[PDB]
């Protein structure tokens, strides 16, 4: 049982051309068999792809998890996941609120995985995401007035996204500012807002108290009872 | 019933059969019931019988309209049953139909431009080829009709033969591997206690007439070396005797079994009693030199479709060469010098001797396949390619003395 | 006139129908044709240039000159270039709008794809067409 043919028949899929049909091993690292898949199709520049569990999972697996795969799924095979987050970063800080808005989709489909939460920090664009959110809504204010339900979105999935990778916990915990307090309370001061951007701002709130002390005086001083409470006027048992 | 012609509840339990395969999510062998049932209507404008319908539904209904209506749901099943060139088929008489004889005209192109896109899905499409295990029946307490009786199975089309082994035998306990695949038990066939037997088989490949001397693609290739078959062999080696380790090739016999069934996969059904058998078994001489003849027209063939098309698959077109070159120039030829070009090759049988000038007119034929490739290879070359090509051509050159002087083979 | 002119091509034509410097025959068609394309008329253009690619056969191999022509020099592939030239004439009808005809070659042409060339891509595009003319036909 614990060895099989290591050449496993799983369908490969590459964008464009035929889906090609053969056994892969699993005794031959991801980088001569990525070589042998990309020269199947009569391809090449196998460093710049990456396997994607291509299930809605969308994750990218290692050779630890690669023992996981079984026989005849679907493997779509799109860019290395530092290429897909070096690129993802810069349509982020594309000024064209539709490159941010495609980029940053693709973002929260992606964060769920850890593998590309550990890209994503190596590229440290989790500091872009800090300073964004806590400039953004006070930058664009002239524009802002129409992109409200724009940046509604857009904050929506950012935050999604961030906490995805937020929660992995590998990552540190000064990584909020006083500025991520201060859209906090742009979020809890003001009028109603979105409702994910909300979940997802208490719930950095809450993994913030699971670090440490200090950093929750400094949300009590932005706590007041009777705003929390008009968070039990939403009836919603999750919120 | 067929048998005893009551067409009624015949068709009856063709429908039962229909919602069992639907509840079973099936949609080949679900179309094909469907087929079966139609096929009794004719295209006769006369509304003969009421009796044949269902009593779901019926208004005047001239046969046509329900042959019609039958073959919009056929071709919905071979849609999403992934398997095409039943349903272009149907699609070709249903349009006759339509155009000479009710000119809907709206109904013709509805059903041309999706036989069309079927067209595309034939060539763009991957076909998996689902492999084929056969199952023995051994053992006194089965249903009458499972004792003694090789049942071979369209399995899943990514599913090996101990995935299929899991579902026999979760399917029964009293669970049993019995291991010698060859023969029956003589004690177990009134024995309780099951005797099982699974291993895969081989399809004889549905050969259709007039297409093996076209441009055919790989798609019309693979299609139908996995479907609408009906022969499957099976290979096992022998090896007595005579005991060279540097090359048995003169006692390594083998022993292929085939088997022919009633009638043709995919059917109403995904399995099928055995109905007549191919056993079968040849000296390791006639063999190797058919798998020689075989590889000839595996790279013959790679050429052919590759004499049309610029960016082909290239790598592994390459590394059949390759194995051409790094494993059978040794070991591949060595038993062709040894095994086959010294005397006792000729003591084994003084009856035939068009053997060795046979595989030497063969390996005649075989190098400028090699050119072909070789030089279309030029063509495909990459950065990386040009050196492995140079050292294969290197090869190339003194096997070209090795057949020419060495070998003997004549020239031509 | 250009209607009169060529007109008496025509004249000149049968001309070589006896004649049957099949060439030049050809030629002046296809200068013809392109004074037709000229006046946007598509009938004769459609007819006349089938009757050239009618002297043609669905065999592969190109031997006589006559047929080859001079526009850009290859083998000219002599079924390639009857299917071409089908192409640009159900074009015509497509303009032409009469398409019972065209439909008639059409035919001709997914047999012949089935029969040889296999490009499932042109199978499904000549079948949009031919839809195309169905719909077209009802919708007169």
């Amino acid at each position: 049982m614990p060895p099989p043919a290591d050449i496993v028949k799983v369908a490969i899929e590459w964008p464009g051309a035929y889906p090609k049909l053969m056994e892969i091993d699993q005794k031959k690292p991801l980088s001569a068999i990525i070589k042998e898949v990309c020269d199947g199709w009569s391809l090449a520049n196998h460093e710049y792809f990456a396997l994607q569990h291509a299930d809605s999972s969308n994750f990218y697996i290692t050779e630890k998890n690669r023992n996981e795969i079984k026989n005849g799924t679907i493997l779509r095979l799109t860019t290395s996941p530092a290429q897909n987050a070096q690129q993802l970063h810069e349509r982020i800080q594309s000024s064209s609120m539709d490159a941010k808005l495609e980029a940053l989709k693709d973002l929260a489909s992606l964060s769920r995985d850890v593998t590309f939460a550990q890209e994503f920090i190596n590229l440290d664009g989790i500091s872009l995401l800090t300073q964004m959110v806590e400039s953004g809504t006070e930058r664009y204010q002239k524009l802002q007035k129409i992109m409200k339900p724009c940046f509604g979105d857009m904050l929506s999935f950012t935050l999604t996204a961030f906490v995805e990778l937020m929660d992995h916990g590998i990552v540190s915990w000064d990584t909020f500012s006083v500025a991520f307090i201060k859209k906090i309370a742009s979020f809890v001061n003001k009028s109603a807002i979105d409702i994910s951007i909300l979940q997802r701002s208490l719930a950095i709130l809450e993994s913030m108290v699971l670090n440490s002390h200090d950093l929750y005086q400094k949300v009590a001083q932005e706590i007041t009872i009777g705003q929390l409470i008009p968070h039990l006027q939403g009836s919603d048992q999750e919120i | 019933y067929k048998e005893k012609k009551r067409e009624d509840i015949y068709i009856r339990y063709l429908y039962k059969l229909r919602d069992l395969h639907r509840d079973c999510e099936n949609y080949t062998e679900a179309a094909y019931t469907l087929l079966l049932h139609a096929e009794l209507l004719q295209w006769s404008d006369k509304p003969c019988v009421p009796h044949l319908l269902q009593r779901d539904s019926y208004y005047v209904y001239t046969q046509q309209e329900l042959k019609e209506k039958l073959y919009q749901e056929i071709i919905s099943y071979f849609d999403k049953g992934k398997m095409w060139e039943k349903a272009i088929k149907l699609s070709k008489e249903l349009a006759e139909t339509y155009e000479s004889k009710v000119f809907d005209y709206e109904g013709l192109g509805n059903l041309l431009k999706k036989r069309a896109s079927f067209y595309e899905n034939i060539i763009k499409a991957m076909r998996p080829q689902p492999e084929y295990f056969a199952v023995g029946y051994y053992g006194q307490g089965f249903p009458s009709f499972l004792r003694n009786k090789i049942f071979i199975y369209r399995g899943k089309e990514y599913e090996r033969r101990e995935d299929f082994s899991l579902r026999l035998l979760t399917q029964f306990p009293n669970a049993e591997k019995m291991t010698s695949t060859t023969p029956p038990g003589e004690d177990i066939k009134s024995s309780p206690k099951q005797y099982m037997q699974c291993f895969t088989v081989k399809p004889v490949m549905s050969l259709p007439p007039s297409y093996k001397d076209k441009p055919v693609p790989e798609q019309i290739l693979n299609y139908y070396r996995a479907n609408e078959v009906q022969q499957f062999r099976y290979s096992r080696p022998f090896r007595k005797g005579e005991k060279d380790p540097d090359n048995e090739f003169a006692t390594m016999w083998i022993e292929r079994t085939t088997y022919t069934t009633a009638y043709t996969f995919p059917g109403i059904l995904k399995w099928f009693e055995v109905k007549q058998i191919s056993t079968e078994e040849i000296s390791p001489l006639e063999n190797a030199i058919e798998t020689m003849e075989l590889t000839n027209e595996r790279i013959s063939n790679c050429v052919q479709q590759h004499a049309w098309d610029r960016s082909l698959s290239v790598h592994p077109l390459s590394m059949l060469l390759s194995g051409i070159v790094d494993p059978a120039v040794m070991g591949g030829f060595s038993n062709y010098e040894k095994a086959f070009f010294t005397e006792k090759y000729l003591q084994e049988h003084p009856e035939d001797q068009e053997k060795v000038e046979l595989l030497k007119r063969l390996i005649a034929l075989q190098m400028p396949l090699l050119t072909e490739g070789i030089r279309i290879h030029g063509e495909k070359l990459t950065e990386q390619l040009k050196p492995l090509h140079e050292r294969l051509s290197s090869c190339f050159r003194e096997l070209k003395e090795k057949v020419e002087k060495h070998y003997g083979v004549i020239t031509l | 006139s250009k209607e009169n002119r060529m007109s008496c091509t025509v004249n000149v034509l049968n001309f070589y129908k006896e004649k049957k410097r099949e060439d030049i025959y050809i030629r002046y068609l296809y200068k013809l044709r392109d004074l037709h394309r000229d006046c946007e008329n598509y009938t004769e253009a459609a007819y006349t240039l089938l009757l050239h690619a009618e002297l043609l056969q669905w065999s592969d191999k190109p031997c006589v000159p006559h047929l080859l022509q001079r526009d850009s020099y290859y083998v000219y592939t002599q079924q390639e270039l009857k299917e071409k030239l089908y192409q640009e004439i159900i074009s015509y009808f497509d303009k032409g709008k009469m398409w019972e005809k065209a439909i008639k070659l059409s035919k001709e042409l997914a047999e012949t794809y089935e029969s040889k060339v296999f490009d499932y891509e042109g199978l499904g595009n000549l079948l949009k067409k031919r839809a195309s003319f169905y719909e077209n036909i009802i919708k007169a």
